[PDB]
């Protein structure tokens, strides 16, 4: 209607199409909210690392938090973040429950409680481990015998340290390695810019304001081409809603892999 | 003692009411016609007009009707995908015993029960959780006569004095013996082994 | 005034709690009068890493948890003709010249009972005898 | 004859010496330019919400 | 009513408490190898 009396008058007899639509939104919100929780509070506790670190050579430099920028993300996390970029007519856009600082907490937690307790952390209370004492049991955990560790600990930490500078520097360079969720905002933005385009069709009406009609006949038939506008306008904003629902719930499917990978690969050797 | 633990059901069985409460309130609107009963209309008027308000009234309940219908189907998609997940964690976590942390119970799993409720399942977990820590000093291995022992199954730890094998879940120390331990190499390449007996 | 807008007849503390109401933008409300505050993620601490140094636990528990799963739905069945026209002959002739949208909403509504039955079906007949204590 | 509402603001746009009003994306207007004094302002849409 | 109907479900609750029983009966005198 956009603040038009006739309009909200005419539109008064078409029922309560408005609840449901607006519950459908509320319910899609929500469920936003629940997949980020569930997906990234897997801990009860937010561990620290040590101000000194010696992991027996290998070196987390990378991935550790900096306290130097104020964003408290580490290396990757800013490149990351760097890469990817992107109330107007009566459609709004809400903030998220969690802060962006709040989900660097938690990976920082989580990160924290690996390197320092193994998988102890994950099902009870962390219990300290030296960290090639801990690569020594994740060997063992895939038939080579702890023996193999020990004789060859400076190798492996080079390799580590090497393929880490390796992901590094092909994630800074190459470009186009995050089309998962350049797609989902691309998708977003595209529905909501040929919704709020959808305003100026004429749906077979004499002209596409309202305005102009109101000011150009009398009510007999004003009443015809408000009719057929309302009818437009409400069939388009009933296939937004349709579409957002079909793509909430892959997205719900998607969060919930998430949530097992890191529940299963995170906390525990698979 | 404490109610409103079965929030899920709940959920499914509330937005299924509410479907049906405005899919059956939707019938008492005009769309455009000059009533809301059909009867009134046809006892009115003649039909060349009757024709007219009752293709407003059926264009209006078609469309609440497949509204409906389409929110129907998208529900049924998602309950389908809970009740996968259900049929799987009653064939792992029930039948057998699981490995794969945290997918049934926090902590370590040892075995599963099924119980039923009016729309749905549920499983009680019962999983070992450890408890009461101590610290030690411990080693990666043991330099004796020349050369290098490691642990079959367990940990060296040392309370201060001497040195033991222990199991990594459950504190029991032992006497560190040739029949627990394996041998190879010489205490020249590993970092930080110790000299013991 | 919050990033998620303004907010009128509470009061901000400087502490942070558990979260009871959600907000937005990081922060929610209880009562207590209603206070607004910021989330707090959790406890703190610091495990005491060391290169030479372990923890084994000496004693243990035994706990039970739940977890509660919907496997269905209940099943319904719509009837166009006296939906939309209530046993009236006109209405019937003028929604004839539709076409079928009637055959295919009642086959939807077919297909989600039958999967309704199906599902139950699946989750709980597992075994093929009936055992006894 | 460009009718709207809004509040309007001073604005450091420079249109080029023929324009009259500019517009974003999506057709929606977000300068004109007052036939007297010949000066580019902004339009901002009045404050909404739930 | 208006044309809307409940359908009520093949399996009677008594079915599935029967069920529920005997799994539980079998995990608790055979163990796993029932399965
Ligand atoms: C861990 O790796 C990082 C690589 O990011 C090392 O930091 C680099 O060290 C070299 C030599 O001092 C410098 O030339 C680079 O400028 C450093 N890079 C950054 C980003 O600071 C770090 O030294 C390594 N850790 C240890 C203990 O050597
Ligand atoms: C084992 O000994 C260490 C060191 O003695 C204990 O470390 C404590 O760690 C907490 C948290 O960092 C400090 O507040 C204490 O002061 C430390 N104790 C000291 C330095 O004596 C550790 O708690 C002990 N127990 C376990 C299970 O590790
Ligand atoms: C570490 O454990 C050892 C063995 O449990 C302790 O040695 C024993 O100590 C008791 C206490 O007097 C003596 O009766 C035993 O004869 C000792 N055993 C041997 C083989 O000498 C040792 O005291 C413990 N150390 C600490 C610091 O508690
Ligand atoms: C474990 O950590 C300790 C202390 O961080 C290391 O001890 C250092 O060893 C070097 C080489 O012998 C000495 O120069 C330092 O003075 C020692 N530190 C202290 C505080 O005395 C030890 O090397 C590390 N590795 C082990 C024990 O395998
Ligand atoms: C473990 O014992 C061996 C021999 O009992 C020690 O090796 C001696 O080390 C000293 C000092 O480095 C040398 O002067 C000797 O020549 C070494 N003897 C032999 C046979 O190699 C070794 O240092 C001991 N380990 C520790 C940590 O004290
Ligand atoms: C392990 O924990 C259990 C319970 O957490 C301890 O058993 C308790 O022991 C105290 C004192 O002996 C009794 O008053 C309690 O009644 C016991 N609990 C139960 C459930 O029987 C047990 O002692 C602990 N193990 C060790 C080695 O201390
Ligand atoms: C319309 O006429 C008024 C009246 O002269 C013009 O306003 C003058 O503009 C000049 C240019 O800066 C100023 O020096 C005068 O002080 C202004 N006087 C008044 C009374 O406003 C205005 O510019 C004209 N607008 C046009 C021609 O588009
Ligand atoms: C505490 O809260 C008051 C008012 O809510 C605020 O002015 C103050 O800056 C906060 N912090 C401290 C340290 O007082």
């Amino acid at each position: 209607c956009g603040d038009s009396t006739e309009c909200s008058n005419l539109l008064l007899q078409y029922g309560s199409f408005c609840t449901q639509l607006n519950r459908a939104l509320t319910g899609i919100a929500v469920e936003q909210d629940k997949n980020t929780q569930e997906v990234f509070a897997q801990v009860k506790q937010i561990y620290k690392t040590p101000p000194i670190k010696d992991f027996g050579g290998f070196n987390f430099s990378q991935i550790l938090p900096d306290p130097s920028k104020p964003s408290k993300r580490s290396f990757i996390e800013d490149l990351l973040f760097n890469k990817v970029t992107l109330k107007f007519n009566g459609l709004t856009v809400l903030p998220p429950l969690l802060t962006d600082e709040m989900i660097a907490q938690y990976t920082s937690a989580l990160l924290a409680g690996t390197i320092t307790s193994g998988w102890t952390f994950g099902a009870g209370a962390a219990l300290q481990i030296p960290f090639a004492m801990q690569m020594a049991y994740r060997f063992n955990g895939i038939g080579v015998t702890q023996n193999v560790l020990y004789e060859n600990q400076k190798l492996i930490a080079n390799q580590f340290n090497s393929a880490i500078g390796k992901i590094q520097d092909s994630l800074s360079s190459t470009a186009s390695a995050l089309g998962k969720l350049q797609n989902v905002v691309n998708q977003n933005a595209q529905a909501l810019n040929t919704l709020v385009k959808q305003l100026s069709s004429n749906f077979g009406a004499i002209s596409s304001v309202l305005n102009d009609i109101l000011s150009r006949l009398d009510p007999p038939e004003a009443e015809v081409q408000i009719d057929r506008l309302i009818t437009g306008r409400l069939q388009s904003l009933q296939t937004y809603v349709t579409q957002q629902l079909i793509r909430a719930a892959e997205i719900r499917a998607s969060a919930n892999l998430a949530a097992t990978k890191m529940s299963e690969c995170v906390l525990g050797q698979s | 003692s404490t109610a409103s633990a079965l929030g899920k059901l709940q959920n499914v069985v509330n937005q299924n009411a509410q479907a049906l409460n405005t899919l059956v309130k939707q019938l008492s609107s005009n769309f455009g016609a000059i009533s809301s009963v059909l009867n009134d209309i046809l006892s009115r008027l003649d039909p060349p007009e009757a024709e007219v308000q009752i293709d407003r009234l059926i264009t209006g309940r078609l469309q609440s009707l497949q509204t409906y219908v389409t929110q129907q189907l998208i529900r049924a998609a998602e309950i389908r995908a809970s009740a996968n997940l259900a049929a799987t964690k009653m064939s792992e976590c029930v039948l057998g015993q699981s490995k794969r942390v945290d997918f049934c119970g926090k902590g370590y799993h040892l075995m599963s029960f099924p119980q039923s409720a009016p729309h749905g399942v549920v499983f009680l977990h019962v999983t070992y959780v450890p408890a009461q820590e101590k610290n030690f000093t411990t080693a990666p291995a043991i330099c004796h006569d020349g050369k290098a022992h490691f642990p079959r199954e367990g940990v060296f730890v040392s309370n201060g004095t001497h040195w033991f094998v222990t199991q990594r879940n459950f504190y029991e120390p032992q006497i560190i013996t040739t029949d627990n331990t394996f041998v190879s190499g010489n205490c020249d390449v590993v970092i930080g082994i110790v000299n013991n007996t | 005034q919050t990033r998620a807008g303004c907010l009128i007849g509470a009061e901000h503390v400087n502490n942070s709690y558990e979260c009871d109401i959600p907000i937005g933008a990081g922060i929610c409300a209880s009562y207590q009068s209603i206070i607004a505050y910021t989330m707090s993620l959790g406890a703190e601490n610091s495990v005491a890493y060391s290169n030479n140094s372990i923890a084994i636990p000496t004693n243990f528990t035994i706990s039970v948890t739940t977890e509660i799963l919907p496997v269905s739905m209940t099943k319904t069945s719509v009837d166009c003709t006296m939906y939309i026209c209530g046993d009236s002959t006109e209405c019937s002739n003028l929604l004839l010249q539709y076409g079928s949208f009637c055959t295919q909403l009642n086959r939807a509504l077919t297909g989600i009972a039958v999967e309704q039955d199906k599902n139950t079906q699946e989750v709980f007949a597992q075994v093929k005898q009936i055992y006894k204590t | 004859g460009l009718t709207g509402t809004g509040v309007l603001t001073e604005s450091n746009k420079k249109f080029l010496p023929f324009q009259q009003f500019g517009r974003d994306i999506a057709d929606t207007t977000d300068a004109v330019r007052d036939p007297q004094t010949l000066e580019i302002l902004d339009i901002t849409p009045c404050s909404f919400g739930g």
